[PDB]
C-alpha cells in the first residue's frame, strides 16, 4: 500500500492568492496521480488527471506538476470559487495495487480578526422533564475558528461532560460559529446555582452565564 | 451527458448485511472500470472496490476484503456493492465513479451501521432572554436532541427567515443518537411580534416536528 | 437551409419594380400605419390590364424557387369589381428592363385571400395573409416574376422569393457540403462525403453517403466513416486519446482505459507501455494487461 503525504493539513489565503498544495508519495507512481475538489455537501470533482493534464471543463487557473514523487496542484489566482478541500489520489498500475488517498487539504478564507458574541440557554422547562439537562453556549459570527471553551458550575471547571460544533466558514462575512453543549442529569441541574461559559481567545476572555433564579 | 445515480444506504444492525446500487447513464459501462469510494463522517476518502467487466477483475481493499462483493449487471448498465457482516467502522458516505482516475461522480449515499434504533428527534425551545443582554440583537434557537440515524434538515419560518441563521452539524452522544442545535439572531424588538418557528425534518422515521420558540419571561 | 433571391420587404421600398399600367395603376405607396411599404386600387376599369413586373432576379444555382406573399384585399361589395388576384412569372435569360410583354408570362395558380377582407382600414380594426407558393424546373440563367391585376383593391406587404438547399453537416464523422436541393419529388441528390479529419473508410465497408431531397432535407446516410487508432469520437470529430487511455484498433470503441500493470500512456496512444519489470506476452494484443516476468 502507497502512502500520500498531503501537506498542508489546512491553509488559509485571501482572494488572488497564489495556493500550492503538495503531495509527496512513498514509491514512485510515475504520472498516476489525480487532483480532486469537494465543496461540503457535494462529492468530489476531478480537477487534473495524469499528475499535469487539466480536465477538459476545469477553469486554466488550475496547474499540475511533477517533480519525481513530489506532486504539486497550483492555483494562480484563487477565486472565491475554490475555496473547499483538496484531494490528491494515486492509480498507479490501475489496479495491481490498492488506490490511495492523500489525507486532504482545506482552503479557507483570510479574514480580520472577530470576536465572538456569546450567548447562553438554560434548559427548557420542557426538557427538564425527561431528567436530562442540556445547556449550550453559542459563539457567534467570529474569527479565526480557535477557542477554548470552557464550562463552570458553581466555579468548578466541568470536563468530560461536554460536547462541541463549528460551522463552516460563512458565505458571507468568512466567520466560524461554534457551539458547546454541557450535558448534565435533572438531579445534578437542580442542585446547582450559577451556570457559566468562558469563551477563551488570544489575550481576552468573554465569560455569560446565568442564575436558575432569574428572568 | 453522463449522469451517476445511487441508491441502496441505511442502518444496518452490526453484522448485518446490505446491498447498494450505481444506475448509469450515458456511456456503456462495460468499456470503463467502475469504483466504489466511501467517506467516512469528517474524514477523507477512502478507496473500497473496483471492477472492470472487460477483463472481469475485481479489485477490492484490505478492511473489505472478504466481507464486501462487487458486481456489475452489463444489461441494466447498474454496479452494485454488496455488504456482509457489516461493522461500525463501515459508516460512511459511500460514492460510484467512473474510470481510475475519477471523472463522473455518483451523488453518494449514506451507510449507517450501528445497534441503535431510529427514533425521531426531540426538539426543545432555545427560549430567547425577554430582553436585552447583548445590544440591540437577541438569539433564540432549537435544540434537536437524541435522533437515530442522521440526516435531519432544519428551516426557520417554512423556509422564509434565512438570513443570519446557524444550523451545527450534529454530534454523536455517548448515548448512541446524534443531537443537534439552530440558532438564529434577529431583533429584540421583534420578539413581541413576530413568531418564530423552527421545522426540523427527519426523512428517516417520516417525522416533522414543529416548534413555535417564544420567548421566556 | 434557405436561400433568398428577392426581399420586398428587406429592400423597403427601393426596388423600382416597373408597371406596365404606367402610373395611375399599378403604383407604390407608402403607408407608415405601424414605416411598412406596400404595392396598391382600380375597379370601375371593366376590362383592365394592369401588371407589375419585379426586377430580374438572378436565377444563379436555384432550380425550383418559393414565393411567399404577405398582402391585404378590398371586400369589392363595400363600396358600391373582383379579388381573384393573378401571380405570373418570366424564364428569361437576360436583363431586358422596360420589356411589359405580357404575351410570354405562363400564369401561377390565382392567389387568393383568407382570414379578413377590407373589413376596417385603419379606424375600427388593424391582420394580413401569408400565402405562397412555387414553380419550377428553372433552366434559363435569369427569370422574372409578376403580378397581374384586373379589377381589384389589393396592397401587397412582403414578397420573398427564396430557394432550398441541403445544408452542410458532419454525421458519422464525415462531411458532407451544401448541395443544391433538386425541383421535382422523385429526385434525390446522392452526395459522397469526405472523411473528417484522422478518420477513415473501413476496409470492408461503403464510403459515406447522404441523400439530399427536394425539401432540402438529408435522408438515408448509408456507411460511415470512423475514427483510427489512438483516436476517439467526440461531437462529430475525431479527438486523440486522452493521456491514461488508448485505442488499439481503428473502430467505433471509444478510447479503453490502460489496462493493469501498465503506466499511463501519453495523448493519443495506441497502447499504454508495460511496468518497469511486467512483460506482456508476444502475440497478446495491447488490450491485454501486462504479466509480471518469473
Ligand atoms: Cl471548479
Ligand atoms: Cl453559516
Ligand atoms: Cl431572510
Ligand atoms: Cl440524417
Ligand atoms: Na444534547
Ligand atoms: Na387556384
Ligand atoms: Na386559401
Amino acid at each position: 500500500d502507497i502512502q500520500m503525504t498531503q501537506s498542508p493539513s489546512s491553509l488559509s489565503a485571501s482572494v488572488g492568492d497564489r495556493v500550492t498544495i503538495t503531495c509527496r508519495a512513498s514509491q514512485s507512481v510515475s504520472s498516476a496521480v489525480a487532483w480532486y475538489q469537494q465543496k461540503p455537501g457535494k462529492a468530489p470533482k476531478l480537477l487534473i488527471y495524469s499528475a499535469s493534464s487539466l480536465y477538459s471543463g476545469v477553469p486554466s487557473r488550475f496547474s499540475g506538476s511533477r517533480s519525481g514523487t513530489d506532486f504539486t496542484l497550483t492555483i494562480s489566482s484563487l477565486q472565491p470559487e475554490d475555496f473547499a478541500t483538496y484531494y490528491c489520489q494515486q492509480y498507479y498500475g490501475y489496479g495491481g495495487y490498492p488506490i490511495t488517498f492523500g489525507q486532504g487539504t482545506k482552503v479557507e478564507i483570510k479574514r480580520t480578526v472577530a470576536a465572538p458574541s456569546v450567548f447562553i440557554f438554560p434548559p427548557s422547562d420542557e426538557q427538564l422533564k425527561s431528567g436530562t439537562a442540556s445547556v449550550v453556549c453559542l459563539l457567534n459570527n467570529f474569527y479565526p475558528r480557535e477557542a477554548k471553551v470552557s464550562w463552570y458550575v458553581d466555579n468548578a471547571l466541568q470536563s468530560g461532560n461536554s460536547q462541541e460544533s463549528v460551522t463552516e466558514q460563512d458565505s458571507k462575512d468568512s466567520t466560524y460559529s461554534l457551539s458547546s453543549t454541557l450535558t448534565l442529569s435533572k438531579a445534578d441541574y437542580e442542585k446547582h446555582k450559577v451556570y457559566a461559559c468562558e469563551v477563551t481567545q488570544g489575550t481576552t476572555s468573554v465569560t455569560k452565564s446565568f442564575n436558575r433564579g432569574e428572568c | 451527458e453522463v449522469q451517476l445515480v445511487e441508491s441502496g444506504g441505511g442502518l444496518v444492525q452490526p453484522g448485518g448485511s446490505l446491498r447498494l446500487s450505481c444506475a448509469a447513464s450515458g456511456f456503456t459501462i462495460y468499456y470503463s472500470s467502475m469504483h466504489w469510494v466511501r467517506q467516512a463522517p469528517g474524514k477523507g476518502l477512502e478507496w473500497v472496490a473496483s471492477i472492470s467487466s472487460y477483463y472481469g477483475y475485481t479489485y477490492y481493499a484490505d478492511s473489505v476484503k472478504g466481507r464486501f462483493t462487487i458486481s456489475a449487471d452489463t444489461s441494466k448498465n447498474t454496479a452494485y456493492l454488496q455488504m456482509n457482516s457489516l461493522r461500525a467502522e463501515d459508516t460512511a458516505v459511500y460514492y460510484c465513479a467512473r474510470y481510475y482516475a475519477m471523472d463522473y461522480w455518483g451523488q453518494g449515499t449514506l451507510v449507517t451501521v450501528s445497534s441503535a434504533s431510529t427514533k425521531g428527534p426531540s426538539v426543545f425551545p432555545l427560549a430567547p432572554s425577554s430582553k436585552s443582554t447583548s445590544g440591540g440583537t437577541a438569539a433564540l434557537g432549537c435544540l434537536v436532541k437524541d435522533y437515530f440515524p442522521e440526516p435531519v434538515t432544519v428551516s426557520w419560518n417554512s423556509g422564509a427567515l434565512t438570513s443570519g441563521v446557524h444550523t451545527f452539524p450534529a454530534v454523536l452522544q455517548s448515548s448512541g443518537l446524534y443531537s443537534l442545535s439552530s440558532v438564529v439572531t434577529v431583533p429584540s424588538s421583534s420578539l413581541g411580534t413576530q413568531t418564530y418557528i423552527c421545522n426540523v425534518n427527519h426523512k428517516p422515521s417520516n417525522t416533522k416536528v414543529d416548534k413555535k420558540v417564544e420567548p421566556k419571561s | 437551409k434557405e436561400v433568398v433571391l428577392l426581399d420586398f420587404a428587406a429592400a423597403g421600398g427601393e426596388l423600382g419594380w416597373l408597371t406596365h399600367p404606367y402610373g395611375k395603376g399599378w403604383d407604390l405607396m407608402q403607408n407608415i400605419m405601424n414605416p411598412i411599404y406596400m404595392y396598391s386600387c382600380n375597379v370601375m376599369s371593366g376590362d383592365q390590364d394592369n401588371w407589375l413586373r419585379t426586377n430580374w432576379v438572378y436565377r444563379g444555382e436555384a432550380e425550383r424557387i418559393f414565393i411567399e406573399l404577405k398582402f391585404t384585399v378590398r371586400d369589392c361589395n363595400s363600396f358600391p369589381c373582383k379579388e381573384t388576384f393573378n401571380l405570373y412569372y418570366a424564364e428569361s435569360d437576360l436583363d431586358y428592363g422596360t420589356n411589359f410583354q405580357k404575351r410570354l408570362f405562363t400564369k401561377i395558380d390565382t392567389i387568393a385571400p383568407d382570414e379578413i377582407t377590407v373589413s376596417s382600414d385603419f379606424e375600427a380594426r388593424h391582420k394580413l395573409n401569408v400565402e405562397e407558393r412555387s414553380v419550377g424546373p428553372l433552366t434559363r440563367k435569369g427569370f422574372y416574376l409578376a403580378f397581374q391585376d384586373i379589377g381589384a383593391c389589393v396592397a401587397l406587404l412582403s414578397v420573398r422569393v427564396y430557394y432550398k438547399k441541403c445544408p452542410e453537416l458532419l454525421q458519422g464523422l464525415a462531411h458532407f457540403p451544401e448541395t443544391i436541393a433538386g425541383s421535382d419529388a422523385p429526385s434525390l441528390a446522392t452526395v459522397a462525403g469526405t472523411c473528417v479529419d484522422h478518420a477513415v473508410v473501413p476496409p470492408g465497408g461503403e464510403e459515406p453517403r447522404m441523400h439530399c431531397a427536394v425539401d432540402g432535407e438529408w435522408l438515408v446516410p448509408i456507411g460511415q466513416c470512423l475514427c483510427q487508432a489512438g483516436y476517439e469520437k467526440v461531437e462529430d470529430a475525431c479527438q486523440a486519446c486522452s493521456p491514461g487511455f488508448f485505442k488499439f484498433e481503428a473502430s467505433e470503441s471509444p478510447c479503453l482505459e490502460c489496462p493493469e500493470h501498465t503506466l499511463p500512456s501519453p495523448e493519443g496512444a495506441t497502447s499504454c507501455e508495460c511496468e518497469e519489470g511486467f512483460f506482456r506476452a508476444p502475440q497478446d494484443p495491447a488490450s491485454m494487461p501486462c504479466t509480471l516476468v518469473p
